[PDB]
This record gives C-alpha cells, structure tokens and sequence, in this order.
C-alpha cells in the first residue's frame, strides 16, 4: 500500500501542479523561462491532461478512496477548461473516457453531460471515502472535516451545473431537479467557518434567485 | 405535534393551527418557529411552479413534496385558488408515514369546512376565519385521521 | 387563528363534538319563477341607475355582484361536476383556456338557465380575445336593450369565473343581430397578454 501512497500524493501534486502551471493566462503567452512548461500560444494544458490521464489510470491503480475522487476532479477540470474555454476542438480525453469506463460513469458524448456524469463519480467517490481517519491536506490535522472539503465539492458541482438552465426557459432547458437535487445539505454545518457558510449560503440564495424561486 | 395551514392567494394564511399528541405533550420546543411560515412560505413556492403544469388524473391531490433537513412537507391545491399544508411529524423521528389516501380523505374531508364558510356572503376572500365552531370541528375531524 | 393572535392552540387528548351548523350541501331543486327573480333584478337595477353617476361606473358597479358570487358558483359548481361527500375523486383543474370556457359552455348555463349558449367561438385575427354569445338572454330579455348596459351581471359572473382561474381578462358585452334569432348578445372576452404567454410559453 506504500506504493499507492507514494504514487497518490506524487500524482496528485503533479496534476494540481501541472494544472495551475499551463495555460494560466495564454493570450500574451511570454515564452521565456521554459523550464517548467511549453508557455507558448499553443500550450493549453496537453501535457497536464497526459499527466492526468496518467494519474488518473496509477489512482484507479492504487485503490485510494478519499483522495481518489481528486482524480476525478483534476479529469473532469481538464475536460472543462482545456477542452471547453481555449479548447481549439481538440478534447483529447481519450483516456479520460477510458476512466470512466473503469471506475464510473461512462457513455456520455456531450458537453455539460459528461461533466455532469463525472461530478456523480467524483460525488459517489468522495460518498466512498467512509472513514480516511487521518490527515492529508495538513492545514488542519485534528480539528479537521470531511465536510469542510465536501461542501467545496458539492458547490462546485452547483456553480458548474446551475447557470446551464438560461432562467428564460427556451434556451438551453433541462428539467428543474436543481432544487430537488440542491436538497443535499443534510449534514450539520453548524460553523466550521464562518466565511465558508457565508459563500454557500451566497451562492444557494443566487441560484434560487437567478431560477425565480424567491421564497 | 402536527400543523396546519391555508395559505391563501395573496400569502396570506387565511387559517393555520398547531395541535400536539399527548404522547409528546408539547409541540417542536425551539423549532416551532423555523417549522412556520418560511418552510411554507418556499412550500407556496413549489407548489406555485408545481400546479400549473400537468407533469412534475388526480390534479388536486399530491401528497408529499419537499423536505427540509428535519422533516418533510406535504400539500394540496384546490381550485378555489387555496392551497392546504398540513405539517406532521414527531420531533425525534425523521417522520416518514405519509399514508397517502386516508389522509387524501381529510382534504377533501375538510374543503367543504371551507366551502360553507366560504357560502356565507357576510365572509369575504382575502380575511381570516375566527369561526368558533369550524376549527373545534377540524381537530375533532383531525381525530378521524390523527 | 386570529391575524392578530399566533397559531397557538391545545393538545388533541379530548373530544369536543359541541357543533352547530352543518348540512348537506346538495343540488336541491325548487324552482322559483322567472317573474321573482326578475323583480329582483329589476329592483337592483333601480337602485343601481339611482345611485350612479354614468355609465361605466355603473358597468362596473353592475359587475361587482358578479364578482363577488363567481367564485362561489366556480368552487361547489366544480365540485359537483368535476366530482356527506363519499367522493370518488376530484377531476382535472383548469388545463389551458379552452376547458375552461368549455366549462362555461357545458354546465353554467345548464346550471342556471337549463340551456347551452350556441357557440364559444375562438376569434379569427388575435388569440387573447374570445367571444361567446348567448342566443336568447334569459334574465334580461324584457329590458329593451338598446342599451346594452343592462346584461353586465353576466360579464360580472364569467369574470368571477375567470379570475379565480388565473385569467385576469377584460370581459365585455356587445349585442349584434346576425340570425333570425333576434337580440343576441355576444359577450366578446380579453385576457391579458402574461398568461396568454403562460400559454405561450409551450401551447
């Protein structure tokens, strides 16, 4: 298990920062200082999403269950940013589909379906992360929650999926399971922090006023 | 440990009334007050885009609809523009038993209480009723269907 | 329940079965003249020209009655048709505007005047308007209308009829002889345009 742990926290360090480091504001594109990136105008996150694809296939390998739902998280921002915003029709995410035959949620062909089939993967994942029972992102190793990353989790699939149903139904529409599926906070949340209930109580008042459900 | 509610057209509870078991003697201590008019003010809410389309033959009835994170909310709409809440449940439990046609049998068992109330031309829409008789009559018409 | 007082109330370990007033409710029959309920129209349009300034003041102060015992013969109206009280079930609601001035057309002038007025005819140029005449009006065929100010009890009750179902809708009458049958009275209805485009969000 040592091995899935060295390659876990390698791996998830490599696509964090392989992610943060391509492609951060390409439309200057200052080519010099070539060490740790390509950094010209054609460098949008290729070799991130070969070294996610990597990650992803030695986490399905390693078989985490709390921080395996990151891999997840670090395919499914691949496919969101470098093959939805300076994509250039490109959308290589072959072994992308191939995790997602292995682990989860498979057979989608869309934007904003197989985006949305990945985040019920990452969910379910992180559903299966039962009882980590340690310390992995040590800002906080016993006074720590669960839920303080959970809720991240859950808002990012909230802000990513919400703002597809346009408030004026014709364009764009899917059925308004946004509330029904926005029932999720079940848990305690009796702060943690108070900036955190601040910014989820911001963003779940905004959806319900940007879907015209004002009470 | 169970509420009720006719909430009109214009928000306005036209009437609303708690009632506890003796078995709990007492009705939701320090919740009371969370389990009012804001969960039912978003339960007009839902049933305001729920009711005008045909699908989410039965349109009036439609049993239970939401749920906040310590119990769950049911409803029904008549066409007289009212729409009827009641608010179950034991505090402890997270109360699951909708029974669903017996109490489908007090909705439709309480909306003549409401129409003949509604008959008399002294009583206008839009303010409430302080009938003495027809609230002493809904809990002992409550004691049908508890 | 009072506005002013809480929700507040008592446990429900007793029995109080010290009521009152409660009947049936049942489609009795007993069939008064049209020579009495014509006195007392007659009488209430005496009142109405009496205290009154013009006319359309007095349409609407004609109207107000409407509206005020439109909902009332919408509510038990559909709860007779649509449905003591072993009740089977209750029927469908008001789908779109066309059940629903159906439902004018089959059971309130069989309701009140034991007749079906002739047509419910969807306008040809626009939508939000619609037009339904009555051939031969019952209540008022002995006032001689060439005003045609006395027929707005009528208009007053569909729109009683119309606004409880979430039409709001200008409702009018003009009179127009287009057959031998003499002195028929078309009530040319409007809505307005929000929920003509809650209908024309999808039709």
């Amino acid at each position: 298990r040592s091995q899935q742990k060295s390659l876990g926290r390698q791996m998830k360090i490599l696509g964090n920062f392989q992610l943060l480091a391509g492609r951060y504001v390409d439309a200057l594109n200052s080519f010099v200082d070539a060490i740790t990136t390509l950094y010209k105008v054609r460098d949008y996150l290729w070799l991130g999403s070969a070294l996610d694809g990597i990650s992803i296939c030695f986490l399905l390998l390693s078989y985490r269950n709390s921080i395996s739902i990151a891999a997840m998280q670090s395919p499914r921002n691949s496919i969101m940013s470098l093959s939805a915003p300076a994509l250039n029709i490109d959308v290589e995410n072959i072994n992308l589909p191939l995790l997602i035959k292995c682990i989860s949620d498979k057979v989608l062909y869309y934007y904003d379906l197989s985006l949305m089939h990945n985040s019920e993967y990452a969910p379910q994942v992180v559903y299966c992360e039962f009882l980590l029972k340690t310390l992995t992102f040590m800002t906080s190793c016993y006074k720590s929650s669960e839920f303080s990353k959970d809720v991240l989790d859950n808002i990012v699939k909230n802000q990513h999926r919400a703002l597809s149903d346009i408030p004026n139904s014709p364009m764009f529409p899917r059925f308004e399971v946004y509330f029904y599926s926005n029932k999720l906070f079940e848990l305690q949340l009796k702060e943690m922090q108070v900036e955190a209930q601040i910014k989820i109580y911001s963003t779940m008042a905004e959806v319900y006023r940007l879907l015209g459900y004002k009470r | 440990p169970q509420y009720f509610a006719i909430i009109g057209k214009k928000d306005n509870p036209v009437y609303e009334i708690e009632f506890t078991n003796a078995e709990n003697p007492q009705g939701f201590p320090q919740d009371l007050k969370e389990l009012n008019p804001f969960i039912l003010h978003a339960s007009l809410d839902i049933v305001e885009d729920l009711q005008w389309q045909i699908n989410p033959t039965d349109n009036c009835y439609l049993g239970k609809v939401d749920h906040f994170y310590g119990l769950a909310i049911t409803a029904y709409i008549s066409y007289s523009g009212m729409k009827f809440v009641m608010i179950h449940g034991n505090s402890a439990n997270s109360s699951v038993v909708i029974d669903d046609n017996n109490m489908r049998s007090f909705y439709q068992e309480v909306h003549e209480l409401y129409v003949k109330t509604l008959m008399n031309p002294f009583y206008k829409i839009t303010d409430p009723i302080r009938s003495p008789a027809f609230d002493s009559r809904v809990r002992t018409l409550a004691r049908k269907h508890l | 329940v009072g506005p002013k007082q809480a929700i507040t109330s008592e446990a429900s370990t007793t029995y109080y079965i010290s009521r009152i007033y409660s009947e049936s409710l049942l489609f009795k029959r007993q069939e008064a003249s049209l020579s009495a309920m014509a006195f007392l129209f007659q009488e209430m349009i005496s009142q109405l020209h009496r205290t009154c300034k013009t006319a359309g003041d007095f349409e609407t102060k004609l109207s107000d009655y409407g509206h005020n015992i439109g909902i009332r013969l919408l509510e038990l109206l559909n709860f007779r048709a649509s449905v003591s009280n072993y009740i089977t079930k209750m029927r469908r609601r008001d789908l779109k505007i066309l059940d629903i001035l159906q439902f004018i057309h089959g059971t309130l002038w069989s309701y009140l005047f034991n007749h079906v007025s002739d047509d419910l005819v969807k306008s040809s140029e626009r939508d939000n308007e619609y037009m339904i005449v009555d051939n031969f009006p019952t209540l008022t065929q002995f006032i001689p209308g060439e005003n045609v100010s006395c027929e707005y009890f009528v208009c007053g009750i569909i729109k009683g009829f119309l606004f409880n179902a979430g039409f709001p809708c200008g409702v009018t009458a003009h009179r127009m002889p287009q057959g031998g049958h003499s002195q028929r009275t078309v009530y040319l209805i409007q809505f307005d345009r929000q929920v003509l485009d809650r209908e024309g969000l999808r039709f």
